[PDB]
């Protein structure tokens, strides 16, 4: 495959600039079958093409009338990459957005659909502060399940492991809801064997990006 | 500028049905029509690209249809992995998605609660946690009781995504007190009612025991 790599902040103040880069690796950005795509997708607007840059003779960009003079989509050559800017946003921009390949071979033409994407980039539009979350166990009751309480952080999103990725059969990691401070919390819980109780460690890896925090966090059954 | 419609917006189907997908454009294009299916976490993917070329590797129970302004994509025979939203696209323009849930046999929740972290109570507040593992269908009603009393406003849940092997749930009911409010009170339960239970499942504890 084609890989798509994304980078750049997901949380940015009302009115100002969203910088995001997409570093591809197995073609190159200046290729006259290719064409490079930004597209968000919100729970409100479902998926949104936002524009497109390709070379041929020169370097061409089109662009959504949705965001008509915000947008700029350049092409670095000597870093393989390409990036979206998107100024003065609001809140109509919160969304994940995705870098993508244009460019299928059939009928002895290439259409435009997308068969690589980038792993996306959830943008938050807020002037709210950064906020790492506080960690707690879930311990297994005195067929056993136990977890990490993953409490008041800011923005979206954070990543949980268990055992440092080892452990990955039986875990729910629940969708974050927005408390009524306007902090995410989540839980992330796994079911394990009640005979392992007390002979396996369980801890969980609790990333949050924005606030630069990492977290282990043993989980252990209560002593008294 | 061109719009598309999808139908059915959703639906619930059983393994091994016959699922059709409609994709509706307001008008003919000189475009090609694909079909993107997306799983939770994910970007979209393509399976299907020129209305009816299968994308390599795209198991062959998907394939395509249609001309004109009405497209099809049938799924042969449903399997669990094939939980996703899928999604047609013309020239820049994305459909609606349509949501696409296997309906499997009823299956009851495992009941599990957790009491507040000691940790968490010399913050000053406690977080009391009901989870409801691996259940069909997804609707559940889960009551908090405190000293046998009903609890409202106080509780938020959350649902995993339908899991692509088995095709089950897990849900989180969180209570959240204050330590003040949470030390005033003995007994704390979570109630559990669902359609695979043939009568409430009640999970508790004694504060302090």
């Amino acid at each position: 495959q084609v890989q798509l790599q994304q980078s750049g902040p997901g949380l940015v103040k009302p009115s100002q600039t969203l910088s995001l880069t997409c570093g591809i690796s197995g073609d190159s950005v200046s290729s006259d079958a290719a064409a490079w795509d930004w597209i968000r997708q919100s729970p409100s607007r479902g998926l949104e093409w936002l524009g497109r840059t390709f070379y041929r003779s020169r370097w061409h960009h089109d662009y959504s009338e949705s965001v008509k003079n915000r947008i700029t989509i350049n092409a670095d050559t000597s870093k393989n990459q390409f990036s979206l800017q998107l100024t003065s946003v609001t809140p109509e921009d919160t969304a994940t957005y995705y870098c993508a390949r244009a460019g299928v071979r059939v009928f002895g033409i290439i259409v435009n659909s997308l068969d690589y994407w980038g792993q996306g980039t959830l943008v938050t539009v807020s002037s709210a502060s950064t906020k790492g979350p506080s960690v707690f166990p879930l311990a297994p009751s005195s067929t056993a399940a136990l977890g990490c309480l993953v409490k008041d952080y800011f923005p979206e999103p954070v990543t949980v492991s268990w055992n440092s990725g080892a452990l990955t059969s039986g875990v729910h990691t629940f969708p974050a809801v927005l408390q009524s401070s306007g902090l995410y919390s989540l839980s992330s819980v796994v079911t394990v064997p009640s005979s392992s109780l007390g002979t396996q460690t369980y801890i969980c890896n609790v990333n949050h990006k924005p606030s630069n925090t990492k977290v282990d966090k043993k989980v252990e059954p209560k002593s008294c | 500028a061109i719009q598309l419609t999808q139908s059915p917006s959703s639906l619930s189907a059983s393994v091994g049905d016959r699922v059709t997908i409609t994709c509706r454009a307001s008008q003919a294009t000189s475009s090609y029509l694909a079909w993107y299916q997306q799983k939770p976490g994910k970007a979209p993917k393509l399976l299907i690209y020129a209305a009816s070329t299968l994308q390599s590797g795209v198991p062959s129970r998907f394939s395509g249809s249609g001309s004109g302004t009405d497209f099809t994509l049938t799924i042969t025979s449903l399997q669990p992995e094939d939980f996703a939203t899928y999604y047609c696209q013309l020239s820049k323009t994305f459909g609606p998605g349509t949501k696409v849930e296997i309906k499997r046999t009823v299956a009851a929740p495992s009941v599990f609660i957790f009491p507040p972290s000691d940790e968490q109570l010399k913050s000053g507040t406690a977080s009391v946690v009901c989870l409801l593992n691996n259940f069909y269908p997804r609707e559940a009603k889960v009551q908090w009781k405190v000293d046998n009393a009903l609890q409202s406003g106080n509780s938020q849940e959350s649902v995993t995504e339908q899991d692509s092997k088995d095709s089950t749930y897990s849900l989180s009911s969180t209570l959240t007190l204050s330590k003040a409010d949470y030390e005033k009170h003995k007994v704390y339960a979570c109630e559990v009612t669902h359609q695979g239970l043939s009568s409430p499942v009640t999970k508790s504890f004694n504060r302090g025991e």
